[PDB]
């Protein structure tokens, strides 16, 4: 078993950098302002039916270009969920979404989040899956590609005060990085067993003789985006259990790998743009170890399972319990470990039915901020604010000013820094104190002792640092839950772009200086090492008295 | 006003690709070259849909080879709910449950080992799991073989014919078409 | 001063003076310091408790919130007494050269001409441009320019040196500080500074000034610090309502004990200490520094750029030399020589007519005020001349005479090269004296080099800094100068325009540059570099153009300015890593005491084997409180700084640091709890 | 929810509050 997981992450990972480095070599370009092969003169066509006319704009215009496309879109999509009763592709005769439903299902899309608090089959219509809540995935990815993009080039360009275009660079993700993609990744969704249709719900007599309702609908289509653009809203209740969303192990292979497939390539796109491939693999480094060492842990706990399983009666202590029989307990928790360390919160498994040690890991790998291997745009960035803490720290105890690409890190970002990696913990303790101090909040909990607040702790580390994986246990349809999450998404979202978008001002107008004999590499074993470490410890001394109380609390009980 | 075409012509533009060309596509190519698939995979039995391929029913009867158990809402296999028991370790009720349950397989299948699978015994994630493993199917042979007065070999032959393996042995689990298996159960003593 | 190297630590005088300064900043003036105010905050929190609960408050261990309460008060003390005991160095250190102008008998003379006036002006009445007469054994009142005489003063009181140091008029050696004895003969010197303006008072606001601004390093520390003093205080005061679901809350006072055992009260009391200790380090290592923005500049530095003349060598240059030419004989040798360095002010034109002369006894021109013109010596022109009557005397060295005078059709001849190269060979400044179209010939001048500092040019290139020469002279000798020295390289032949070229050079490349010149040429090049060290024995345009001003007049002082300069950010950096990396053992034994009835399983996470879990709680808090009175010297000292690459010195710190800041918690604390034990107050 | 919660609660936010002024703040 121990033979078969190691070559599970091996296989993985080696078809993950076969199929993420071209991915890199193509964002490069996009990057760099240089328009794909073939796209030239289509772009030109587009961008002047459109009025895009391509012009070089600061951080401002760029954070307010990203900022005001984000809330179009939670604006349109919210009035459509509340109206999806007045619009076609209904099926069904479901209502309107009710206003706590409604906002919080608008900004956990808009936010990259995609929690669903509700039940897919029996609260949306095919309109309101398909014009809405996949826009929104698109659209989400995009805004966090973009933000990435920005930064790369502040860490690229010399002394200049324009980042680039928020609308080129939206405009060319969505077209020729994203729909391209997940237009094959939809394709052998179907060819596996995935739905793709518009059909009135099936009536079925069963073999017994009871009834059953087959609910339809594009999901295939949805599905690509949302594991390419790591956003985890699944169309049914269960995102990746369902049959009908990941039929086969092919598609849950495919599906992981389009998880991790567009954070590498920026990994990959950021160490082609310095022309220093070393920086690209010392973050593929730092995130590849981190994510072995949790998937190996993660998996030893499920393996080892429920001691009470064999005690009952049963043929081994496995725990199978919440997981589905088409995936052992090695690919379950291998998926897991991606959906939560990537920002994409789509279940193979019940990670509430997950042992204590299974589950913590999930909980501790949201919380540090999405940086191991995260989410896209978001897990780059997001990965950035501990590298400038790293480099600080590493460059005040060599005795150098800090410095990270040649370009200094003085007083400005690192307030912005120090400002982007507070919002997040900040965000979650909040939210689960007023969670755990309010009846409203406590009502929804499910299992007892300190699981319940296990529960109460996910949920609130997926909503805050946008990954929106449930352990579903928390009923939290109620209005107080949908308010309280929907501020900790768009809080978690949008005050970690603005300082990073920040940040990318303030190091346009730098020089990156020479690389000197007696400067730090930032690659290498040393660097890997204390990049690791540094996140490892400061994710850790934030949420060991919170994680005490949950998970730790449950494996020792 | 103040710089708004870009922005209202990017999201309009970027909503309609999105929204009606992509999975407006998607949905041509899928119902041209993959329709069955597309459609729910249903098997059907003369006019009327006995299930599809990949959902899998509640079979409760004793000569019908028995799925893991399903926590969705109202009836089990509910298709319109496609949830699972949240249950954790340190919870009793999944204790108490997966005791009635060890309790009700035992009786029901007397001529199998004493330690029962565990798939037969905790629910799916899903609640809509079609699938077992060839040896969790094997198990309850020796009742269905009673129950319809076939042979253990016989049984075999349509386990290893309603089984199904992955690419590489890593990368899932063996698993057992429920739905299918019983339905060739019916056309065979029918 | 280097006579004494430093002040001791805990010389049993100091200790007291400074541990009753710790009371006075008990109240709030911690407001400036946010961590150390989170600190006091809990102690008054911690303390009001322990009063109610004595009192009337439903829980009922006071002894306990009292004893936490008393050592978090402690920790504050111990803070506030690392802060007081580096300030109160520094203080003692400005006390000590603060007493230098003891006496003052100045004579304000009314007209430069070596007498003709005899007053009792006290010192404190001197303005810029005050004219003042010196007669040897007594002191300078005021830091004046010498524009007449020349003498040996001893700078004893500045420098801490016994070696008399000889000043002149004009030139390199004009420039004297005030407070300092002559001892040979006189001089006539004229202030140049308004009182409060002056090079002592500069000193003073480097060292005694508690009114010190943040570098922007320490600034940007302190927002990491607030960052991390953010998330602990969010992480320990939402555990209340997390503990109190499931059972009993944990007590308050508890809480408290946990948040200051999770801050980074190590670095945050020691943070206010480290830069008055680099300060004071800095003094006993004679540099004079503005500000320590500067100071910590030079951490970055791998480029230094020193002068020839006055940085490398004495600049004195007094030799005697003949012309083995055509139609030059014995009184033909130095008939010129004099004669155009009558008028000149320089040390060279000074040994010249006082070298020159005795050879042969040429002492037959009188004063210049017999039909004679001169002109001024300026570095653009490179020409000390003089227009004594129809035809002139000239003095360049090897393109100012060519340029200037050698384009009126009589060239120069060959045969005189030779005789220069030979001259440069030795390591000699060529001065070639011109009359009209005809030349007279090349005198040379002997330039010592200053003291062994090949090793330390070979420690310079061991920390990766390029030392490279710029100079104005003849590219020979100079080339010559640079081979006996020991540097990587050098430029010859550079107009202070071409100074400022290439420090601008340097500058545009991306690598921060170092400047450590004296003369009046190298201001703009001070008022430039990013880290300019000043020659005491210089001029005062260059000691005010620089942002740092030398004592000892060392020309390698940039290895102890980027010692101490790396050594303060290394020492920041290192106790920052083991403050984050103490919270580890910090949790490790108060987590398991904090949840003992809330969740009694989590005694398994007691891996220390501690003894109670208020046990437990108070000898963190006791470990908390005394490993800031234990890394007081180190942030006294510095951390040890060894010259290696990069990489290497990173290793080695994460290797010391980290680790012990991960290992050595435990140790004290299960130490702190078997005496707590052993003692029975458990 | 009593009166020593909410002196808690409001304390703890006066100090988020300075906390958080001190770091936007170069005192
Ligand atoms: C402590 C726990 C463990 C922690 C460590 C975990 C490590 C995880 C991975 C970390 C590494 C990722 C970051 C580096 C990748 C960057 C990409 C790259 O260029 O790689 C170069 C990188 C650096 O070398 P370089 O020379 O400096 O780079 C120069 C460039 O390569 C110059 O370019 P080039 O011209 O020479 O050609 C480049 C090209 C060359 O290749 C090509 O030519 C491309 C041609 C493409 C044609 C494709 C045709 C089909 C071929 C097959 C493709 C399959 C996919 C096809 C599509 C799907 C079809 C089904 O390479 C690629 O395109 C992709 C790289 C190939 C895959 C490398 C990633 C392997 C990682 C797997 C790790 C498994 C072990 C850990 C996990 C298990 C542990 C429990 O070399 C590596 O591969 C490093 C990875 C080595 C593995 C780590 C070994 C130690 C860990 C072993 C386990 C230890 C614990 C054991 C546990 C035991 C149980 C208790
Ligand atoms: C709390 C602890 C405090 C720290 C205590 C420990 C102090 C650290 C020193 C460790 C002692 C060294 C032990 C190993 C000796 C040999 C290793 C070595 O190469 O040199 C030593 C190495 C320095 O290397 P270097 O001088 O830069 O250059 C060496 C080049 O390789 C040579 O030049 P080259 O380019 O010609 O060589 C070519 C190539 C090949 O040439 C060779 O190396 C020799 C030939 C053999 C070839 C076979 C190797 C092929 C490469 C595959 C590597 C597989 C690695 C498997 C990864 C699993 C490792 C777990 O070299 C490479 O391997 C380059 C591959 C690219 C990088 C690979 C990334 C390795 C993953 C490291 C992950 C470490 C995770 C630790 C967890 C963090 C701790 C919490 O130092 C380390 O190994 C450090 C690792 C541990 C870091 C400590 C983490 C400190 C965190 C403290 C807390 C942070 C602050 C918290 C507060 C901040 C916020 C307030
Ligand atoms: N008394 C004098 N009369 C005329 N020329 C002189 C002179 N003393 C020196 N020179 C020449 O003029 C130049 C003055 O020296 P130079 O400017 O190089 O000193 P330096 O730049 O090395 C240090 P600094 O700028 O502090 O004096 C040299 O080329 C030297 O040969
Ligand atoms: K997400
Ligand atoms: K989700
Ligand atoms: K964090
Ligand atoms: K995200
Ligand atoms: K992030
Ligand atoms: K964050
Ligand atoms: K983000
Ligand atoms: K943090
Ligand atoms: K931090
Ligand atoms: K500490």
């Amino acid at each position: 078993m121990a033979a078969q997981g190691f070559l599970l992450i091996a296989t993985f990972l080696l078809v993950l950098m076969v199929l993420a480095r071209p991915l890199g070599s193509g964002l490069a370009r996009l990057i760099n302002d240089i328009p794909l092969p073939g796209t030239t003169g289509v772009e030109r066509v587009l961008f002047r039916a459109l009025g895009v006319s391509d012009r070089e704009m600061n951080w401002k215009q760029y954070l307010c270009a990203i900022l005001g496309l984000n809330m179009l879109g939670l604006a349109v999509l919210f009035f459509m969920l509340l109206g999806q009763h007045y619009l076609p592709l209904n099926p069904q005769q479901l209502p309107g979404l009710s206003w706590d439903l409604a906002l919080n299902t608008a900004v956990s899309f808009v936010t990259n989040t995609n929690w669903q608090s509700y039940s897919g089959e029996t609260t949306l219509s095919y309109f309101s899956q398909m014009a809405g809540l996949t826009v929104q995935n698109f659209l989400s990815a995009a805004s966090g590609i973009a933000v990435i993009f920005a930064l790369i080039r502040a860490f690229t360009r010399q002394s200049m005060s324009t980042l680039g275009n928020a609308w080129v660079d939206l405009l060319r993700i969505t077209l020729w990085v994203l729909v391209p993609v997940a237009l094959l990744i939809a394709l052998f969704f179907i060819q596996q067993g995935a739905l793709q249709n518009f059909l009135p719900y099936q009536a079925v007599n069963t073999v017994e003789g009871a009834q059953q309702l087959l609910p339809m609908g594009p999901v295939a289509s949805q599905e690509a985006i949302k594991m390419l653009g790591t956003n985890g809203g699944g169309f049914f209740n269960a995102n990746s259990s369902h049959p009908f969303e990941n039929p086969t192990a092919l598609t849950n292979f495919v599906q992981m790998l389009a998880i991790f497939l567009i954070p590498t390539a920026l990994c990959f796109a950021f160490g082609e743009v310095m022309g220093d491939r070393r920086q690209g693999r010392m973050l593929l480094w730092a995130m590849s170890v981190i994510f072995v060492i949790c998937v190996g842990v993660v998996m030893w706990a499920e393996v080892q399972g429920n001691p009470h399983l064999l005690a009952l009666g049963t043929d081994s202590s496995i725990n199978m319990e919440g997981k589905e029989s088409r995936f052992g307990v090695l690919v379950s928790s291998l998926f897991a470990v991606v959906t939560t360390a990537a920002s994409c919160g789509a279940v193979i498994a019940m990670h509430d039915s997950f042992t204590a040690l299974g589950g913590m890991v999930p909980m501790w790998l949201m919380q540090i901020g999405e940086v191991v291997f995260g989410g896209v745009g978001s897990g780059l960035y997001g990965m950035m604010l501990f590298v400038l803490l790293a480099v600080f720290i590493a460059g005040l105890m060599i005795g150098r000013t800090p410095e990270y690409l040649g370009k200094k890190i003085d007083v400005r970002e690192m307030k912005l820094t120090a400002l982007a990696i507070l919002v997040t913990p900040t965000l979650v303790l909040m939210g689960a104190a007023l969670a755990m101090m309010t009846d409203a909040g406590r009502s929804a909990m499910l299992n007892p002792g300190p699981h319940g607040f296990s529960e109460v702790l996910y949920a609130v580390s997926s909503a805050a640092n946008n990954n929106g994986s449930a352990f579903a246990g928390l009923s939290a349809n109620s209005p107080f839950w949908n308010c309280l999450l929907a501020f900790c998404m768009f809080v978690g979202r949008f005050g970690v772009i603005i300082p990073v978008m920040a940040i990318a001002g303030s190091l346009v107008s730098k020089k990156s200086q020479a690389a000197s004999s007696g400067t730090l590499p930032t690659h290498g074993p040393l660097f890997v090492g204390l990049l690791i470490g540094t996140v490892l410890l400061v994710g850790a001394l934030t949420f060991i008295p919170a994680l005490a109380l949950g998970p730790v609390a449950e494996y020792l009980s | 006003m103040s710089g708004l075409r870009p922005a209202l012509s990017t999201f309009i533009f970027l909503l309609l690709i999105t929204g009606g060309v992509y999975p407006l596509l998607t949905t041509v190519l899928g119902q041209w070259w993959f329709p069955w698939q597309a459609n729910g995979s249903l098997i059907r039995e003369g006019d009327t849909v006995r299930g599809s391929a990949l959902i899998g029913q509640n079979f409760t009867g004793n000569g019908y080879f028995h799925g893991r158990p399903s926590a969705t809402a109202e009836m089990p296999y509910n298709p319109q709910a496609s949830g699972g028991s949240n249950l954790a370790v340190s919870n009793p009720e999944l204790d108490k449950l997966i005791a009635a349950r060890v309790a009700a397989l035992r009786a029901a299948n007397p001529d199998a080992s004493a330690s029962v699978p565990v798939e037969l015994v905790t629910a799916s994630a899903s609640g809509l799991d079609n699938n077992i493993t060839p040896q969790a199917a094997a198990w309850q042979i020796p009742r269905v073989a009673k129950a319809r007065n076939l042979s253990v070999e016989q049984l075999t032959q349509l386990i290893a014919k309603y089984s199904q393996q992955p690419l590489v042995k890593y990368i899932g689990q063996p698993v057992v078409n429920i739905v299918e298996l019983n339905l060739a159960l019916d056309k065979l003593d029918e | 001063m280097s006579r004494k190297q430093l002040a001791l630590f805990e010389p049993t005088l100091v200790v007291q003076a400074l541990k009753e300064a710790v009371k006075k900043l008990n109240p709030q003036a911690q407001w400036r310091n946010p961590v150390m105010f989170i600190v006091w905050i809990g102690s008054l929190l911690t303390t009001c408790i322990s009063i109610a609960m004595a009192s009337g408050a439903m829980p009922g261990n006071a002894l306990f919130s009292a004893a936490i309460s008393g050592w978090l008060w402690i920790t504050v003390l111990f803070a506030n007494f690392a802060e007081a005991l580096a300030e109160g160095r520094s203080k003692a250190q400005a006390n000590s050269l603060k007493g230098v102008k003891k006496t003052a008998f100045a004579r304000k003379l009314r007209e430069p001409k070596y007498g003709a006036a005899a007053d009792k002006v006290p010192a404190d009445q001197l303005r810029k441009g005050d004219i003042v007469l010196v007669e040897a054994g007594d002191i300078i009142p005021c830091d004046g320019e010498v524009i007449e005489g020349g003498a040996s003063v001893d700078e004893s009181a500045i420098t801490g040196e016994s070696a008399p140091v000889i000043r002149e008029s004009g030139g390199d050696f004009a420039s004297v500080t005030g407070g300092t004895r002559i001892l040979s003969d006189w001089l006539v010197i004229e202030c140049s500074v308004n009182p409060g303006e002056t090079f002592l008072d500069r000193m003073i606001a480097m060292v005694e000034g508690a009114q010190r601004r943040k570098t922007p390093n320490e600034i940007a520390l302190t927002i990491l610090l607030i960052a991390l003093t953010i998330v602990f205080l969010l992480a320990t005061a939402t555990l209340w309502p997390f503990s109190a679901w499931g059972g009993n809350a944990v007590s308050v006072t508890v809480l408290v004990a946990l948040l200051v055992c999770l801050i980074p009260t190590t670095i945050g009391g020691l943070l206010s200490a480290i830069g008055v200790a680099g300060m004071s380090r800095m003094l006993g290592a004679n540099v004079i520094a503005t500000s320590g923005r500067a100071v910590e500049a030079a951490g970055d530095v791998d480029v230094l750029l020193l002068n020839k003349t006055g940085t490398i060598t004495l600049g004195n240059r007094q030799a005697s030399e003949f012309i083995p030419a055509q139609g030059v004989d014995e009184k033909t040798l130095a008939d010129a020589a004099q004669l155009a360095s009558l008028a000149d002010e320089t040390p060279e034109g000074r040994s010249i007519v006082i070298l020159a002369k005795q050879r042969f006894n040429l002492r037959e021109r009188d004063v210049q005020s017999l039909h004679a013109t001169f002109v001024p010596f300026t570095a653009q022109s490179r020409m000390s001349g003089i227009n004594i009557d129809n035809r002139m005397i000239r003095k360049g060295s090897v393109d100012a005479i060519r340029r200037h005078v050698e384009a009126n059709g009589g060239h120069f001849p060959t045969d005189v090269d030779q005789k220069v190269d030979q001259v440069a060979r030795q390591g000699a400044t060529p001065l070639v004296v011109v009359e009209g179209s005809r030349v007279l010939g090349v005198i040379a001048l002997k330039d010592i080099v200053k003291g062994g500092i090949k090793e330390r040019f070979a420690q310079l290139r061991k920390m990766g800094i390029k030392t490279v020469m710029i100079t104005g002279d003849n590219r020979l000798t100079a080339a010559a100068i640079a081979a006996e020295a020991g540097v990587d390289d050098f430029l010859a032949e550079a107009t202070p325009e071409a100074k400022l070229a290439l420090i601008r050079q340097y500058q545009a490349e991306g690598r921060l540059v170092a400047m450590t010149g004296d003369g009046t040429n190298d201001a703009p090049a001070l008022a430039q570099a990013d880290v300019a060290v000043a020659m005491n024995s210089g001029t005062q345009a260059a000691k005010e153009a620089g942002n740092m001003v030398d004592l000892d007049s060392n020309p390698t002082k940039l290895i102890e300015v980027v010692h101490i300069g790396k050594q303060m950010l290394m020492t920041r950096g290192s106790l920052t890593t083991f403050s984050i990396a103490n919270d580890v053992a910090k949790y490790f034994a108060i987590i398991p005491a904090a949840f003992a009835a809330t969740y009694p399983q989590l005694n398994a996470l007691n891996i220390m084997c501690l003894h109670s879990p208020d046990s437990a709680i108070l000898s963190a808090v006791i470990f908390n409180a005394l490993i800031i009175v234990f890394l007081i010297p180190l942030a006294l000292k510095g951390v040890s700084y060894k010259p290696l690459t990069a990489s290497a010195m990173l290793r080695r710190n994460l290797w010391i640091y980290g680790l012990g800041g991960l290992l050595v918690p435990f140790i004290g604390i299960k130490v702190i709890d078997l005496l707590l034990t052993v003692c029975g107050l458990v | 929810m009593s009166a020593g919660v909410i002196t808690g609660v409001l304390l703890v936010f006066l100090l988020l509050g300075y906390l958080v002024y001190a770091l936007i703040n170069a005192e």
